[PDB]
């Protein structure tokens, strides 16, 4: 089903790019815009995207507009994967990011709440404090002193959890060892944090802060003192300090009515709203 | 006994902020402003350890880069894994 | 001087062999019995040579008969590895035995001393109790953990000594392993003790008795209640029950005037006379 539908949201994706770009005639672009976005990347090869929203808002009748704005989370492999097959037919290392612009729709700070998470929502504000140039890895090459120690592998997410439990070493899934440090496709990244507009604040309220990571092609391009637009999505960092804040602690006690016997290693979870983005636009 | 070398005239100057992923393990020329500093420390160059149990010393070593030595167990039937680098007969090189 | 000596008495040897084999005329055999030995040996395949002692006293007219007799043990290796470089030239795996035959001198168990270690002497005697057939090694794959545990090596010789020190795996000298059970050229043997002869006993003197052991082809060539003509050369056991003796007791107390220090694992040893055998006749 779900492996269906994501399917087939890559591959009606799939159809649309590869169909007609742009209605308009000679008197202007005729056609094949999207596909002269590639041969003209592949003039410079640079490996990203530049596609329109609002194109993708005319074919089929915003029903699948409205499949990707909601679960964004859900759909980061499927984006990504079915175009890769568009570029081996036709173009020949390769890493991708996907670029969008032209939100309709632009909040606030105060017009955001969890059920936001996963959609697309754009928020404009003061940047102040950058930060420096730093890596992430997101390709572990750790295995064990077992023989198979060339596992290009997991813990692309955000999690330090480099070995996978199934080999096929003498190493088993309790063996777990350093990453190989010389043996990865990296990517740098920055991480500014915004402060909210002036001119959107109510009364007795101070501006708002929150920060924000541009990664790989969207450093740098970032300036204290200025007003900007944004990706729309959105992610969730885990917290610390939230602690006798007051409130129910959830717990991750897990089952024991499973396996019989004849010791208590559980956590919690306390997080905090961020912000990710991908493309910054600094029209104001 | 060892001459360490010098690179002259590197034809591509990045100065600054340019730095990525495609400029690790390689020779980038830098320019830029002397900022503060510290002292000059001293780091080892070759280690000897001494095996307290089977009596006098291991034997000279060579400093790898950005790590230690640990040699676990020699010339006490390779058992016996306990060592410590001892204080004489240890060269240095000075570090800032 | 005796890197060079024993490869002369394996060059002179090579030399030897390669001549003319028998003066004898067409009335008999013409040539080339040793050339036809191997040619012979061809057809059947049992890897192994019977050379005359005879003919190798004619030709350098006792100098390099004079040259094996004495010391033997040295002479292992030089004298196989030419003769294999005599069949690749001649022939096509290949494992060799060296047969001798013809002693001019006959002696017995009491003409035997240490001094006689290493020569050849020729004894007979009384076939007695016979032993079942059991194999050896000689050929260690013996190495550790590390990645290159495909060590073929020593213990050869008479030691259980498997683990060469400078591998060039991350194993250390200190690191040894079990042999691999699986890839390796054996060998059997059996072990039978020989009683001496009654006709050679003198007064107030009871028989004696000697081990000694066939390797190889030399097996099942025995038989308890025979007499038996043998292979020159002679070998020593180590022994163990030869303790209160008495006797001043030879040590293995190694020297520590070299390194500088800032416990105590010598040894003794106490042998026996052993004999070793690679040619039985049975006459008598």
């Amino acid at each position: 089903v779900d492996d269906v539908t994501g399917e087939k949201v890559r591959e009606a994706f799939e159809q649309f790019l590869e169909d007609f770009s742009v209605q308009s005639t000679d008197t202007g672009e005729v056609e094949k815009v999207y596909r002269a976005q590639i041969e003209f990347m592949k003039i410079y090869d640079l490996n990203t995207i530049y596609i329109d929203y609002q194109h993708l808002s005319m074919r089929e009748n915003g029903a699948l507009a409205m499949a990707i704005s909601e679960q964004y989370y859900r759909f980061l492999p499927f984006l990504q994967k079915g175009l890769r097959r568009v570029v081996r037919k036709y173009a020949p290392e390769r890493v991708f990011q996907i670029s969008f612009f032209n939100l309709p729709t632009v909040h606030r700070i105060r017009d955001i709440r969890s059920e936001k998470i996963g959609s697309l929502l754009s928020i404009s504000g003061t940047v102040t404090r950058t930060s420096e140039v730093r890596p992430e890895l997101y390709k572990a090459s750790f295995t064990c002193d077992m023989c198979r120690a060339i596992v290009d592998n997991v813990e692309q997410s955000f999690k330090y959890t480099e070995p996978t439990f199934c080999p096929n070493p003498s190493c088993e899934n309790r063996a777990f060892w350093t990453l190989n440090v010389t043996r990865s496709r990296f990517l740098d990244w920055q991480k500014v944090r915004i402060q909210e507009n002036a001119n959107e604040i109510p009364t007795g309220s101070m501006p708002r802060t929150l920060d924000v990571i541009l990664r790989g092609d969207s450093v740098e391009r970032a300036k204290p003192g200025d007003r900007c637009k944004f990706t729309g999505v959105e992610i969730v960092v885990p917290d610390v300090t939230q602690l006798g804040l007051p409130g129910v602690k959830p717990s991750s006690t897990l089952d024991t009515r499973g396996i019989s016997k004849t010791s208590l290693g559980v956590r919690d979870l306390t997080y905090k709203i961020s912000f990710l983005a991908c493309h910054v636009i600094s029209i104001g | 006994s060892e001459i360490h070398v010098r690179i002259s005239d590197f034809p591509t100057i990045y100065s600054l902020r340019e730095l990525r992923e495609s400029n690790l393990s390689s020779l980038v020329r830098v320019t830029g402003v002397v900022t503060r500093r510290t002292g000059v420390f001293p780091q080892l160059k070759y280690v000897k350890f001494n095996c307290l149990k089977c009596g006098s010393i291991l034997g000279p070593f060579f400093q790898d880069s950005n790590e230690e030595i640990r040699i676990s167990f020699c010339t006490n039937c390779k058992s016996k894994g306990p060592f410590r680098v001892n204080g004489e007969k240890t060269v240095y090189r000075n570090y800032q």
